Formats: structure tokens, sequence, C-alpha cells
């Protein structure tokens, strides 16, 4: 799952 | 391993120029539309900063997703408490949002978390906390409060836990420098740490409070769909 994941990446 | 060898001015510095952006801001319902706006924008902005934290990026990305999820709210909270710390008796969330405790009213048990935002503020504000010892303790609240909430199954997860108590090692240090520069005793430096470090406490507490109160917002419909602050919010 993730928008915290995919800005954190 | 950059993090370890940063002296405590390198430290310091460091932590200067991570600092986000302060946003501007854009009935019940709509008090809590707009400082969850605020809220959510700035957590976009809390994730390139907590990237920019020492050892942060060090972590594995589970990890990363585990300590911003804890803390954030917490972190929101301490600046909040520190803009508004030249405020007595306001609470400053944006330079164009400058709210009064009475404000507050508009939302059932709000008030209650103002006061108590206030307060620290207020304490803040009597020690005169300073900038350099802000970004510490808000990097310490982002790289502790996790900590003790993480897979304590792996070898790796044990790595991971004992490299970030290294680091809030290095803030520890790094507060030591900042309170010996300004002149204070030995005793007086580490008085000064704990009543600091104390305050933490507080915050997670405030923190605790306004998870509860966010929650029930949401449960009664009030809250718009800020897809990222959501998505903290429910990792609780
Ligand atoms: C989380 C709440 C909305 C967002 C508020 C906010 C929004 C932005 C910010 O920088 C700090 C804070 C602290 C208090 C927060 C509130 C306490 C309860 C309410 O739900």
């Amino acid at each position: 799952r993730x928008i915290l994941a995919r800005l954190l990446q | 391993s950059l993090a370890l060898s940063l002296t405590a001015d390198q430290m310091v510095s460091a932590l200067l120029d991570a600092e986000p952006p302060i946003l501007y801001s854009e009935s019940e319902a709509s008090m809590m539309g707009l400082l969850t706006n605020l809220a959510d924008r700035e957590l976009v902005h809390m994730i390139n900063w907590a990237k920019r934290v020492p050892g942060f990026v060090d972590l594995t990305l589970h990890d990363q997703v585990h300590l911003l999820e804890c803390a954030w709210l917490e972190i929101l909270m301490i600046g909040l408490v520190w803009r508004s710390m030249e405020h007595p008796g306001k609470l400053l969330f944006a330079p164009n949002l400058l709210l009064d405790r009475n404000q507050g009213k508009c939302v059932e048990g709000m008030v209650e978390i103002f006061d108590m935002l206030l307060a620290t503020s207020s304490r803040f504000r009597m020690m005169n906390l300073q900038g350099e010892e802000f970004v510490c303790l808000k990097s310490i609240i982002l790289l502790n409060s996790g900590v003790y909430t993480f897979l304590s199954s792996t070898l790796k997860s044990l790595e991971e836990k004992d490299h970030i108590h290294r680091v809030l090692d290095k803030i520890t240090d790094t507060l030591i420098h900042l309170m010996a520069k300004a002149g204070l005793t030995l005793q007086q430096q580490h008085q000064r740490l704990a009543q600091l470090l104390l305050i933490l406490s507080h915050i997670r507490h405030m923190s605790n409070k306004g998870m509860e109160h966010l929650y029930s917002m949401k449960c009664k419909n009030v809250v718009p769909l800020y897809d990222l602050l959501l998505e903290m919010l429910d990792a609780h």
C-alpha cells in the first residue's frame, strides 16, 4: 500500500 | 554512516536547513476543515523534512513509514507550539492564521487541547527555548516516538533500533553542547536537558488527546477527504 510510501521513496 | 560523524555544530546547522517552509492557510466543520487542510499540506513537507533528518534515510522504508506514523501529530504540535512562543495566549497555526484560545470553542472538545498547547507554548517561553534546541527536540520526537513500537522479532529490526539510539545519543550530545555554549553549569545543563525531554512527555500526551479528538471528528463526518492526513490518522 502507499501517498506516505510514494513521497518517502 | 554520515549521521554519527556529524559534530554538534554540524548537527544543529543541518537541522536548521532541513526546516520545512512555513505555510499559509487557505462553525465546527469549517474550523476542522481549516486545521486539517493545513495539517495535510504540512505532512507533505514533513516527509521531505524527515528524509533530511540524520540517520533517517538509513532506516528501512517500512520503518520510515512507522516513525512518521507514530510521531506526525507530535511534530505538528511542537512546531505549532514553537512558532506560537512569542504570541502569548495565541496559537500561530500560520502567518495568516493566529487563533485565540476562545476560538477553540468552535469545535467540541478542542478548547481543551488549545489550553494544553498554549500552556506548552508558555513553558517554552518561560524557559527561553532556543531555535537550535527546538530542531533537536523535533528530531528526537521523530526518532524516539516509534522506536519502541517496532517489529522486535528480527535481527535486522534489532539493528535499526540500535542505530536509532546511537543517533539519538548524538542529539543529546548536541543539546548538551548548545547549553554549554550558552554558558550553563554542568548542573544547569543536565537540568535543562531533562526539563526539555520531560516536555516531550506532555507533547506525547497532547498528541494522544488530539488523535482521539480527530478520529472522533472524523466519525462525525466533519473531516474532508484529505488523503494523506487520513492515511496517517488510520495508522492508529
Ligand atoms: C488534530 C486537530 C486538527 C489539526 C491541528 C493542527 C494543525 C496544524 C498544526 O501545525 C498543528 C495542529 C495541532 C492541533 C491539531 C488539532 C487537535 C484535534 C484536531 O482534530
